[PDB]
């Protein structure tokens, strides 16, 4: 799911 | 198409491949520069490729193109840390988390998690 914040928007 | 790339960007950034990643955020900005998430998306991968220098200009980029990103405002401040600029990132750290409200976006504990870091390294240099 990439939830946190250091994750690339997408 | 920029949107194409980004999302193949983001793919990569999931297996781990920084350089790639943020090579293919490089393709978006090619097509589409007027796009701030792209340069948030690459900041990021900078970031843990250990290229504060690099992630630090493209927050600024993405910054003059929303100035309301929370993500543009964290990864600036995570630079800053890094150059232990401490007044200033956790300035920057506090703003993400007042637009991730304004937003409603959740990150879970992650921003209060990252000022927590930047407040006892402040502490540290002063003591």
């Amino acid at each position: 799911a990439c939830s946190s914040i250091w994750c690339p928007d997408g | 198409s920029a949107q194409e790339l980004k999302e193949q960007g983001n793919r990569l950034f999931v297996g781990r491949k920084y350089p790639e990643a943020a090579a293919c955020y490089g393709r978006a900005i090619t097509r589409n520069p007027l796009v701030a998430v792209y340069y948030t998306n690459r900041a990021l991968c900078y970031l843990k490729m250990q290229q504060h220098e690099q992630a630090l200009a493209d927050c600024r980029r993405a910054l003059e193109l929303d100035g309301q990103s929370v993500k543009a405002h964290f990864f600036l401040g995570q630079c800053q840390l890094e150059m232990e600029s401490y007044d200033e990132a956790i300035a920057n750290l506090q703003r993400a988390y007042s637009l991730a409200k304004e937003q409603r976006l959740n990150f879970g504990d992650d921003i209060p998690s990252a000022l927590r870091i930047a407040k006892k390294k402040r502490w540290n240099s002063i003591e």
